[PDB]
């Protein structure tokens, strides 16, 4: 079997997802009426609206070697040169020094040329331009995002549109916001769309909002706002939850979601909101399909479930419940003071309260300080390889970079196995003394399609910038992970192509069969009549932070 | 040189709360501390607690239910409380400082405890 | 809500916490009568002793551009000059080239001079200067501290006072330690203290020792010896600790400790001191704690409890347990004998003992192979990021560093978020191509106080260095943290605050519901007009592994 390779593109910072910090535990149980029980959160339904958003720009330049900038085209340009015909117009307007200025390409005269698509691009992000003083026309296809709000829409280039999507003139939807003025928006009826590398015109009409920015001119189909669905949404079904009070204010705290909810000790009134349909329904049937799955042999429902309004937005379904041998405790109480109810009767005597709140107690810190463990080591990893901890955070190949203290995302481009080709060799010709750290690759999006230019990256990762060089040393040899197996190179030379089951595995957590031997190094005479540097393998920690020592030495030499 | 006063009521009645302050002058309570000492009638001497520079005290097993000490720096005084006062509590009480260890003791105070 | 910010200080040395290592489990478990029960470690009481320590000291420089060191103030000096007035004598002595000389400062004559207090230092750690051939006389207030031997006690400094802080002449204190010469101390009676912020001098007298070292005079106040407390204090009350006899020696091991301790099979006659009232009421009354907490309701106690001297200096209190199914087949085993006491009976019968020394074997294996696995990945995020494992593992934000092999910790100054303010920009004018990669601060250790400068660090840190700097880049973007929410900044530039809830969280684990899309990298044209670097994010484990590869290169082009 052989793995997809995939082509992860940098994120530009459209969405960004912070990541949670550790907590203070208590170093002793405080909390009063502690209780165990079921519940359900839910989270506040952003609603994410995706669209697709035609991009257009102009990029001119001057010949002497400067004042290098980008400017939007107009609008009567967008729907006719390039609709109707697919060219753009060679002259080109701007400001310069606070002055209005005009050029043209190549300073020939004014005339039209066509566009060409994009050479790499993407198979879902399409562009085109003009060219591969001199002025260049560019159009581009990216993806769109807006919120429940629907004030304002983020592009895939990371820069957001201070308007609604929703907005335009055909339905009434003036009412919607907006922050341009009206000369910078136009709307169009009985609009036909042309795919620029067919140019085989649309087949029905569509209208079509364009808007021009300060650096850009964007234009989507105005398509009308949809119903609106249930405004909250079931983040995770919690198997088991404990509820302790302290300070005026309940505390939840779960085993899984490693964070702690705060409430006023007050039930949200669920039936004042008509939405009890949609989450009283979905939060009841949740309750019985968590307590039939473990709790209907040992555990008893304490009286109708509650709903609380949590701090950051959560809505908090529960379900009090309690053990048999405790509920054999306070029938045993009742029956004394007689001389079946658990409700108004729980946390009465506080005889009986007093072991179970140090009891829980114990769980709810063990908890707190597991969670503390696991976060601390999880955020460390993730400023240590963020493709790796974005990837199975969210189940599938994603890329990801750290904006300083919040980690971008975007997701990732796969390609089959048979679509890429390795080069027989790492060393570049153009220099010697330096060669590739990693083998080079070329490939194509899809069967068929032009080649491309890139490198191997990590876990199958394919890099578009060959730019991983070092100085070479002598007796080379590495393994990259290639497809299925492995590709193996000695001497910056391609050797051969070995499976993945042709190397010894250790996934067990110890392995002490491993008929290791005492390796004896061998190393080239030529390191030391040419004094030319061993190969090490991959820098180690130590390595690195041995080897920018020796950078502060040269420095200081220099 | 260093003197020590204690201040009290002389009598009062059992199980209600004591309290007693003892003036210090000649050094420092910000850094040196203060002990009780108590001698019932024809018995010896009883220590009672001590607080040190700090807010921290110590008390004796016999009465760390009932004893609590608590002071003043800018005035140099040291209150001395005891709750549930019984009535083998008649005894003189002795406020001595920790310039030393226990170089300079105060003239103490007769307490006696009935209705 | 808004969290407090931290200026941690770098530590010198004076509190150094080594930390565990990996163990060699056995692959097969081969120990003998083994035995689960409760048991409660107790810790040698090292007693430590803090105090707050004066330090004085001079600075001597030549002015031609040489020969610049330090040396203490005599006695006489600090009691009159200082003491009385707040002054410092301009003359100084000190050995120059093994031969006395003297200084003056600016060579005017001999004159005196007022100290002024320290333009940042820190609200508890007060200092006082003359100013800010030369000479200098500088004051400090710094915290100390002593074990209970009470031998030599550490300034914050890291310098070692090989002296007793309890040393004098008042009390008869000469059989203290010490280690210099009589004329090297002093000690006054009625000595009275002045506070040279504001010279209001002291209200009663307190006895001050005075000492000189190579390098300063440091001075403090005498305090008696407090009485000495229990010599052994509660290190940690296990819940379940198991037993084991192997090679003529016990072994105990727990899940929570993660260490093996090992005894000479001899119970530490703990009634030949008279301290059991302080160690046996304690260890007793935990015993019964932990047995009624879980242990009452399936296990039954083996005797009266035990005490072992464990290597390193711990004393095991033990209580052996025994499950109620275990302890079936010993009074039925028993019973076929007779044709109730289990002490003297318990490891008697071998086919009873064969299959629960195999049971518990894999449970004492277990531990030690997880608690191995949690060492090795602590030991590594610890050297990765000292600061963040170090505060976790006290329980409140501590600065921390390694010190080769061991890491030196010290504590942080916390500072209110409104007392601490962000400059708009990040680049600096000085010199272009250059710009802070983190935003530059102004704040004031508390309110009304003087304001200082600084850098923005990690998790609202705060840097009394701005040397952040890096090579600028185009389509800059980032997010820093910033009291409870974040600070904005593109191009660097600052934009806008935002909230802590104005960002995606991914608390649980994994999280599939992210509303991700595919990026379109947009940069700028001057990346390829201009050749300018374009923004990268913060670097990855495989880019600072790269970026010096790079550096590799330049220095042999060089
Ligand atoms: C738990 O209860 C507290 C206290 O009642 C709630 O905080 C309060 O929240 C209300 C809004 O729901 C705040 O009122 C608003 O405050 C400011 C003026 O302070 C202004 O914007 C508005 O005119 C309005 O009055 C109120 O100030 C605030 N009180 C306090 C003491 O913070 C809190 O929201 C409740 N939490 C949950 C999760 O239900
Ligand atoms: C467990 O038992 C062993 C063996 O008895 C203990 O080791 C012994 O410890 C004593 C001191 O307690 C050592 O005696 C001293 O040794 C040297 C000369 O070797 C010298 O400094 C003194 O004159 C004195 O005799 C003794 O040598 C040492 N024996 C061995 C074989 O190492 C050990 O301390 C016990 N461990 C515990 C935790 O109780
Ligand atoms: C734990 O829960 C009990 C039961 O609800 C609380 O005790 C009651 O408190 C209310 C006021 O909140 C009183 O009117 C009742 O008389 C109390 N007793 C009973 C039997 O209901 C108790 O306050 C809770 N504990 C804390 C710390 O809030
Ligand atoms: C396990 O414990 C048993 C019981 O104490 C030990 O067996 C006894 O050993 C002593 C000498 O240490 C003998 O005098 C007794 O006759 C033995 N039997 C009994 C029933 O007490 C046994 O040695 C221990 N195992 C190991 C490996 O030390
Ligand atoms: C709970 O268990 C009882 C006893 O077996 C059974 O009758 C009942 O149907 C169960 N209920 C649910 C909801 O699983
Ligand atoms: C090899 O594996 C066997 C089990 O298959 C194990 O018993 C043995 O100890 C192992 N040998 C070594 C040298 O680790
Ligand atoms: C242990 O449990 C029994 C049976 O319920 C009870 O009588 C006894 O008081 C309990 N002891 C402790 C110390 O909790
Ligand atoms: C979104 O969350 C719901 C539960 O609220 C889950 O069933 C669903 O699979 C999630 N969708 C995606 C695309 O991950």
């Amino acid at each position: 079997t052989d793995a997809n390779f995939y082509v992860c593109p940098p994120p530009t910072g459209a969405t960004v997802v912070q990541f949670e910090q550790p907590r203070r535990c208590p170093t002793r149980p405080e909390g009063q009426n502690y209780t165990e029980g079921i519940a359900v959160v839910f989270k506040e339904n952003i609603a994410p609206y995706k669209f697709k958003a035609t991009m257009y720009y102009k990029d001119v330049t001057v010949s002497q070697v400067i004042f290098e900038d980008r400017a939007p085209v107009p609008f009567e340009e967008v729907i006719d040169k390039i609709n109707a015909k697919g060219v753009c117009r060679s002259t080109a307007k701007y400001v310069r020094n606070n002055l209005e200025t005009t050029a043209f390409h190549r300073d020939d005269h004014e005339t039209d040329m066509e566009l060409k698509p994009a050479n790499a691009a993407t198979r879902t992000s399409r562009g085109w331009h003009t060219t591969d003083t001199t002025v260049n026309c560019i159009v581009e296809e990216v993806d769109a995002r807006s919120v429940y709000p629907y004030d304002e829409f983020v592009l895939a280039t990371g820069d957001f549109v201070y308007m609604s999507p929703f907005y335009g003139y055909r339905e009434g939807s003036h009412t919607e916001h907006t922050s341009y003025a009206a000369d910078r928006f136009k709307q169009v009826d009985g609009f036909y769309a042309r795919d620029l590398t067919t140019k085989a015109r649309a087949t029905a009409p569509t209208t079509r909002n364009l808007l021009t920015t300060p650096k850009f001119t964007v234009a989507w189909d105005w398509v009308p706002k949809r119903p609106s669905v249930c405004t909250m949404t079931k983040w995770q079904e919690v198997d088991e939850m404990l509820r302790s009070e302290y300070g005026g204010s309940f505390r939840f705290s779960s085993d899984a979601i490693s964070t702690t909810f705060t409430t006023n000790l007050t039930e949200y009134p669920l039936s004042r909101v008509d939405l009890g349909d949609c989450i009283g329904k979905d939060a009841r049937d949740a309750m019985d399909r968590i307590f039939a799955r473990r709790y209907n042999a040992t555990h008893i429902k304490v009286g109708q479930p509650q709903y609380y309004l949590a701090n950051g937005g959560f809505l908090i379904a529960y379900q009090p419940l309690l053990s048999n041998t405790l509920a054999e405790l306070y029938v045993r109480e009742h029956l004394r003071e007689q001389s079946i109810e658990f409700a108004r009767l729980q946390f009465t005597y506080n005889h009986i309260q007093r072991p179970v709140n140090d009891m829980l107690g114990r769980v709810a810190i063990a908890w707190c300080e597991e969670q503390n463990h696991e976060l601390t080591l999880w955020n460390e990893a993730r400023k240590l390889n963020p493709n790796a901890i974005a990837s199975v955070t969210v189940g599938r190949r994603v890329s990801a970079r750290m904006l300083g203290d919040v980690m971008a995302v975007s997701t990732c481009v796969p390609v089959a196995a048979d679509n890429v080709i390795v080069q027989n060799s790492m060393r570049i010709s153009s220099r010697p003394g330096a060669c590739y750290s990693r083998p080079l690759v070329s490939f194509r999006y899809e069967d068929q399609g032009p080649l491309v230019e890139g490198q191997l990256g990590e876990n199958n990762e394919l890099r578009l910038t060959r730019d991983a060089i070092e100085p070479c040393t002598v007796g080379h040899r590495r393994y990259f992970t290639f497809g299925g197996g492995y590709v193996y190179f000695e001497e910056y030379a391609y050797s051969h192509q070995l499976s993945r089951a042709d190397i010894t595995t250790v996934s067990t957590f110890i392995d002490l069969n491993i008929t290791m031997l005492e390796d004896h190094e061998f190393v080239p005479l030529e390191v030391y009549t040419r004094h030319e540097i061993k190969d090490s393998g991959l820098l180690d920690y130590t390595e690195v932070q041995r080897r920018n020592q020796l950078h502060d030495l040269r420095f200081a030499d220099i | 040189q260093v003197q020590l006063k204690e201040s009290g009521p002389g009598l009062v009645a059992p199980s209600q709360s004591l309290s007693i302050t003892c003036t210090v002058s000649g050094f420092s309570l910000t850094t040196y501390g203060v002990t009780w000492v108590r001698q019932p009638p024809g018995k010896g001497l009883e220590w009672l607690g001590v607080i040190w520079g700090d807010g921290s005290t110590n008390y004796h097993s016999d009465l760390i239910s009932r004893l609590s000490i608590t002071k003043d720096n800018s005035k140099s005084q040291v209150f001395l409380k005891l709750s549930s006062l019984q009535a083998d509590d008649t005894a003189t009480y002795y406020c001595v400082s920790y310039y030393g260890y226990f170089d300079h003791w105060g003239q103490g105070t007769t307490l006696t405890v009935s209705s």
